[PDB]
RNA sequence: GGCUAAUCCCCCAUGUGGACCCGCCCCUUGGGGUGUGUCCAAAGGGCUUUGCCCGCUUCCGGAUGGGCCCGCGUCCCAUCAGCUAGUUGGUGGGGUAAUGGCCCACCAAGGCGACGACGGGUAGCCGGUCUGAGAGGAUGGCCGGCCACAGGGGCACUGAGACACGGGCCCCACUCCUACGGGAGGCAGCAGUUAGGAAUCUUCCGCAAUGGGCGCAAGCCUGACGGAGCGACGCCGCUUGGAGGAAGAAGCCCUUCGGGGUGUAAACUCCUGAACCCGGGACGAAACCCCCGACGAGGGGACUGACGGUACCGGGGUAAUAGCGCCGGCCAACUCCGUGCCAGCAGCCGCGGUAAUACGGAGGGCGCGAGCGUUACCCGGAUUCACUGGGCGUAAAGGGCGUGUAGGCGGCCUGGGGCGUCCCAUGUGAAAGACCACGGCUCAACCGUGGGGGAGCGUGGGAUACGCUCAGGCUAGACG
């Protein structure tokens, strides 16, 4: 565009969408399960997802998935959620923190273990 | 009314200050005038204390006040010796 | 120093006062070039001797009216009623820059 | 509770009430004088002018006119008193004013 | 905790010997003669070529496993040397060479780095007269270490300087094994350092 | 008409160098003479002269290549590599001393005009002034 | 309703001086001088009272602090295009410290807008800060400067100053008291409570220091402030040992059963001596005050420490926390076992249906290390809004075509101007930050002293090539 063109026009900042509402970006936020739910993912994957529904403390009604080998989770279980998406699952835009309030960290976890949120053994 | 006084500047258990003309509604350690000086209580360089007397001898003629301590710097360098 | 700006008187239309139109130069911040952009004065025209196309300086003072800030300085050349014109053009230019339009 | 000066607030009353006086004199004087100066009876009306003035004066003297308050009232009083003498005229006493 | 667990092991991965120890390190039991390869279970398979990156995280893990030192204070170290006049590579070894530790080691008070750091930080070490513990502590060209007087004395003290008769310190220093103290003289720059290290491999492995 | 008689004369030695031209016609200036001098003085063109074609003043720029080249290709390196305005009707461009421009590390040049005169850049920065920055030739 | 003092209020005087009207002079917006008329002053207290101190009054100037005014700069939407009756200007008032439509009466009919008026959305601004090769983008916590606000809305009073956070009046919401008439209140001060939240501290010490208010002073006040406490929240420094010690133990892992690995790692030997105990023990504090002098200058002298029995120094002295992420490619680190499109992993491509270096454990390895990871958000890479620095035949992208308005752009020669442009000087560009040097804490973080730099803007001087402009000429463009 000629100088004069840019003069009367300019050009635009390209503004950036947010990947997820959990409203005032917050590292974390606050829910309860409405659902927990197992789904199945899409094409070349098959397996039971596990995942729930939470009503959260920003007003919003969110999917999560629950991450680990196996989980606690059901009905009114409060829980904290931290954002980050399954890939192969539609519309689950954040994952539920393991060890945080009523979500216990995985059993029998020797790798690492501060994702899942579970503690150190002793070594016997 | 303005002052001439000290300034809080070295860090904490390291008092240094600058001796300054400011009026005397400022906050010690904001906006001031001019500074005319500087002081080290623990005296740790072999210059712990200086002062520009022909600007110390100005403020005074026009009126600034010093603090007694501001006055005891001042003096020890001299301002205020006649002979 | 009092501010002194430069101008062309683009309105009799008021008592004892002018309007004068002021243009600027400037290299535009980014992209470089000479860009020219430009502002009406209200002046004091006490005598009511400044006329319609005259160019003349404006001098920072003391507020007469709400925006009055200048006074008329002195006159720099009588006449010049291109520019004025031009002003007028444009003026009338937006009679058509809103739900449809007329002649160009 | 009970933070001792509202003493302050007290004061101010009493002050505001002595400010509010003076002013009061001052303004009824005023315009006594400049209605006297309509009727050409410039001598009272000079002589109404000169009390005022005086008020006026002594009203800067504490805080209730303070300085440039007081000139600008004496000035318009002047100016009105003379403006309205002439027409009609015969500035008679000529108590207040450069001849 | 800058390092501090099995050193050998390093001499090992780097594939030159880094000569952590002191003495053994010249004997022949560094574990470079005897089984020069990288450690665990798949030392001794065959190597892929590197990766550029895996050069230059090579080199630089050389050199900073030389000095001991840790890795922020290596980054903090390198970034002023960066910003000094001067090309960064030879003032980087400089600065690195400068350390109260080190000179404590080329100055044969301490047998290995390790043991300087040791040295230093128990307050043996003085710099100028005066007692220093730190071992990150800059020295300055004209500044003199020595062994503090009450230490002078110590079973190790005698024993390393004893072995330090007839025997040359760098160009840049001097040493007084009579009196047990040194001088560092000048800045050594990296011709009179033997590093087995190109800095060059450094310097482009921070330009990333 | 012709908007830019500078970027026209600039373009007419790039073009005719391309084909290895003896010579090319621009038209007459005296700016445009100013800046062949400056070219001639400079390495870049053999030099020019004052011509009549159709009874209009014209400057024949005589043109300069290298030796004839072997393998494929024998076609001569030009003394011109390039040749490019900075400074446009549309965007000026003017630079105080500090900003004159170090073309190709001392190898190139820039052309800059200054109430002294047409100078190249280290002509301008010894004479201690900026100006409206012309083109740049390496 | 009654008594009463004063540095409380008032009246006359004195008028240095000053204020106002009218004239005159210089000056030029309401600055300075001058004449006549008028108007305007004061407060007393302490002493060793015979003279000093503390004050009071008018005035001129200084210093500091502020008000008001102008140029320029200051985010998104044009799916906001027209906005405007105190509106725009005038005369005269009012108001104020002071200009002003700030407010009012009357008169005129204007003012603003595509160079974005009006509308809507968001937002305290700045020094700076983060990022970036730079240009740029993003930000404005703490520290310093300015603004604004003190439950919400209005308003004034008292003052040099407020339209006043811990002052006053009224309306509204809320809490509390209530003899139902009516009252009280305002932590966006320090702490602390409660709620909301992913989340953010002690109802600590001290007036010793610096600073502030009043006081002749002695002194009083000061949740400013100096400190300590809590939290790896950040940065920096430090420890978990050092030297020796096997062709190399045991266990665990891999195995071509020959062996390979963890590994000098351990054990063990020897040395040093974080922690800890004992002893001494701070700087920060010399003024205010006392002495001589003269309540000055000058000289000399003594009191005062929250932090703290802390830092530090001396003596003694124990081998004495390590974790976290990763090892398919990007990307540094590979094997065994379990699992069999399950369970799971996942930033992207992808991995998992029987050999899985991609899941899970183990061995081993890589990276960092009192931390290591995760999520969020900003810049980066992204030359992916392209000024630096991009494009449009077929990838996104030439308007269906013209006519022309505004605007953008403009051939050759000469002359004046010197607006753009360039150069010099000067002022400004506070401090802090950044940069450089030297220094103070054993180092560093941190801090001190000094130096340099700096766009932009003001003022003076200069240059004239180019751009502008005015004046004249040409004919190669254009028209005839
Ligand atoms: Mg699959
Ligand atoms: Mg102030
Ligand atoms: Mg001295
Ligand atoms: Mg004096
Ligand atoms: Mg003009
Ligand atoms: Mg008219
Ligand atoms: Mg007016
Ligand atoms: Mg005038
Ligand atoms: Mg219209
Ligand atoms: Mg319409
Ligand atoms: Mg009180
Ligand atoms: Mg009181
Ligand atoms: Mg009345
Ligand atoms: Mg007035
Ligand atoms: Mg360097
Ligand atoms: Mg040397
Ligand atoms: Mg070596
Ligand atoms: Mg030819
Ligand atoms: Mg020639
Ligand atoms: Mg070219
Ligand atoms: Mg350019
Ligand atoms: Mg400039
Ligand atoms: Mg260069
Ligand atoms: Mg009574
Ligand atoms: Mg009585
Ligand atoms: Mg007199
Ligand atoms: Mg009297
Ligand atoms: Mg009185
Ligand atoms: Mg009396
Ligand atoms: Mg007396
Ligand atoms: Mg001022
Ligand atoms: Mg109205
Ligand atoms: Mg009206
Ligand atoms: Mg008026
Ligand atoms: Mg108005
Ligand atoms: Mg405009
Ligand atoms: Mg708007
Ligand atoms: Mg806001
Ligand atoms: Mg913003
Ligand atoms: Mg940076
Ligand atoms: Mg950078
Ligand atoms: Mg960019
Ligand atoms: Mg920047
Ligand atoms: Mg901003
Ligand atoms: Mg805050
Ligand atoms: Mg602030
Ligand atoms: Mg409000
Ligand atoms: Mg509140
Ligand atoms: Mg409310
Ligand atoms: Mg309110
Ligand atoms: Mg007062
Ligand atoms: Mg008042
Ligand atoms: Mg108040
Ligand atoms: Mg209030
Ligand atoms: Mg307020
Ligand atoms: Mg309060
Ligand atoms: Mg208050
Ligand atoms: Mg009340
Ligand atoms: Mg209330
Ligand atoms: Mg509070
Ligand atoms: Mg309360
Ligand atoms: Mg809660
Ligand atoms: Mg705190
Ligand atoms: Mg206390
Ligand atoms: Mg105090
Ligand atoms: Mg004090
Ligand atoms: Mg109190
Ligand atoms: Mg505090
Ligand atoms: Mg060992
Ligand atoms: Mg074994
Ligand atoms: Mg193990
Ligand atoms: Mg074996
Ligand atoms: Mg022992
Ligand atoms: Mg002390
Ligand atoms: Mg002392
Ligand atoms: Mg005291
Ligand atoms: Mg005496
Ligand atoms: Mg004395
Ligand atoms: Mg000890
Ligand atoms: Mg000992
Ligand atoms: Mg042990
Ligand atoms: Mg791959
Ligand atoms: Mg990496
Ligand atoms: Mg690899
Ligand atoms: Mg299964
Ligand atoms: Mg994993
Ligand atoms: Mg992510
Ligand atoms: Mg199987
Ligand atoms: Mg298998
Ligand atoms: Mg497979
Ligand atoms: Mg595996
Ligand atoms: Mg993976
Ligand atoms: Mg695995
Ligand atoms: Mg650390
Ligand atoms: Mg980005
Ligand atoms: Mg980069
Ligand atoms: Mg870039
Ligand atoms: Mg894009
Ligand atoms: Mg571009
Ligand atoms: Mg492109
Ligand atoms: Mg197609
Ligand atoms: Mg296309
Ligand atoms: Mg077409
Ligand atoms: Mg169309
Ligand atoms: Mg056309
Ligand atoms: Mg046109
Ligand atoms: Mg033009
Ligand atoms: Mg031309
Ligand atoms: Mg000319
Ligand atoms: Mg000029
Ligand atoms: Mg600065
Ligand atoms: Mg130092
Ligand atoms: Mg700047
Ligand atoms: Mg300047
Ligand atoms: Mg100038
Ligand atoms: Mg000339
Ligand atoms: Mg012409
Ligand atoms: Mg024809
Ligand atoms: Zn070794």
């Amino acid at each position: 565009p000629t100088i004069n063109q840019l003069v009367r026009k300019g050009r635009e900042k390209v503004r950036k969408k947010s990947k997820v509402p959990a409203l005032k970006g917050a590292p974390f936020r606050r829910g309860v399960c409405t659902v927990v739910r197992t789904v199945t993912p899409k094409k070349p994957n098959s397996a039971l997802r596990k995942v729930a529904k939470v009503r959260l403390t920003s007003g919003y009604e969110v999917t999560a998935y629950i991450p680990g080998e196996g989980h606690n989770l059901q009905e009114h279980s409060v829980v904290l959620i931290r954002g980050g998406r399954v890939k192969d699952l539609l519309g689950v835009r954040y994952h539920i923190v393991r060890g945080v309030y009523d979500a216990a960290g995985v059993k029998d976890r020797k790798k690492s273990r501060s994702k899942y949120g579970t503690k150190k053994p002793k070594e016997a | 009314m303005v002052k001439i006084r000290l300034a809080r500047f070295g860090s904490k258990h390291n008092p240094h200050y600058r001796i300054v003309v400011t009026d005397a509604r400022r906050k010690r350690d904001g906006k001031y005038i001019e500074k005319i000086g500087y002081y080290d209580p623990r005296k740790t360089t072999p210059d712990w204390l200086k002062v520009d007397v022909e600007r110390a001898r100005y403020w005074l003629s026009v009126g600034a006040q010093p603090t007694d301590t501001a006055r005891r710097l001042l003096r020890q360098a001299g301002v205020f010796r006649q002979e | 120093p009092k501010k002194v700006l430069t101008g062309v008187v683009v309105s009799d239309k008021m008592q004892k006062t002018v309007t004068v139109l002021v243009e600027r130069q400037f290299p535009h911040p980014l992209y470089g070039k000479v860009i020219k952009r430009s502002k009406k004065y209200l002046a004091h025209d006490p005598e009511e001797k400044y006329k319609l196309g005259d160019v003349v300086e404006i001098i920072e003072s003391r507020p007469i009216s709400k925006r009055k800030r200048f006074r008329v300085l002195r006159l720099v050349e009588s006449g010049r009623m291109d520019l004025v014109e031009k002003y007028l053009i444009r003026r009338q230019n937006y009679e058509s820059l809103s739900k449809r339009g007329g002649k160009a | 509770r009970n933070l001792s000066a509202l003493k302050r607030h007290r004061q101010s009353l009493k002050r505001r009430l002595r400010n509010k006086a003076k002013k009061s004199a001052i303004k009824t004087l005023s315009k006594k004088a400049i209605q006297l100066a309509q009727e050409g009876k410039a001598e009272e009306a000079l002589k109404i002018m000169r009390k005022a003035e005086s008020l006026i004066d002594k009203a800067a003297k504490g805080s209730t006119l303070h300085k440039n308050a007081a000139a600008r009232r004496k000035s318009r009083l002047m100016r009105k008193v003379r403006q309205l003498l002439e027409a009609a005229g015969a500035p008679l006493i000529g108590g207040g004013l450069s001849a | 905790g800058r390092y501090i667990g099995p050193v050998c092991r390093l001499c090992r991965r780097e594939g030159v010997k880094l000569y952590l120890k002191g003495e053994r390190c010249y004997s022949p039991k560094c574990a470079m003669e005897r089984r020069p390869y990288p450690p665990g279970q798949h030392g001794q398979k065959r190597a892929r070529r590197p990766s550029d990156y895996a050069v230059r995280l090579r080199e630089k893990q050389k050199l900073r496993r030389i000095y001991g030192i840790s890795e922020r204070q290596f980054r903090n170290l390198f970034e002023e040397a960066s910003k000094k006049k001067g090309v960064t590579g030879s003032v980087f070894l400089g600065l690195l060479e400068s350390r109260l530790d080190n000179v404590v080691y080329r100055l044969g008070f301490a047998v290995s780095r390790r043991q300087a750091r040791q040295l230093v930080r128990h307050g043996h070490i003085t710099v100028n007269g005066r007692r220093v513990d730190l071992p990150s502590y800059r020295v300055r060209p004209g500044d003199e270490i020595a062994v503090a007087e009450k230490s002078r004395n110590l079973e190790l003290i005698r024993q390393n300087l004893e072995a330090m008769k007839g025997r040359k310190v760098g160009p840049w220093l001097s040493l007084d094994v009579e009196g047990m103290k040194g001088k560092f003289l000048r800045l050594p720059d990296r011709e009179d350092l033997a590093l087995p290290v190109n800095e060059q491999l450094v310097i482009e492995f921070y330009s990333r | 008409m012709l908007t830019d008689p500078i970027a026209d004369m600039l373009t007419r030695i790039r073009n005719a160098t391309r084909v290895y031209k003896e010579s090319t016609d621009v038209p007459a200036s005296r700016f445009k003479e100013e800046i062949l001098r400056i070219l001639a003085r400079e390495g870049f063109i053999k030099g020019y002269e004052r011509v009549d074609v159709d009874g209009k003043p014209y400057l024949r720029v005589y043109l300069k290549y290298g030796p004839r080249r072997q393998g494929p290709d024998p076609r001569p390196e030009q003394v011109i590599h390039h040749i490019r305005r900075i400074s446009k009707p549309g965007r000026r461009v003017y630079v105080g001393v500090k900003e004159i421009p170090r073309v190709r590390r001392g190898l190139g040049i820039a052309i800059l005009s200054t109430s002294k005169g047409v100078l190249t850049d280290r002509e301008a920065r010894k004479l201690g002034v900026g100006g409206e920055l012309i083109c740049e030739v390496w």
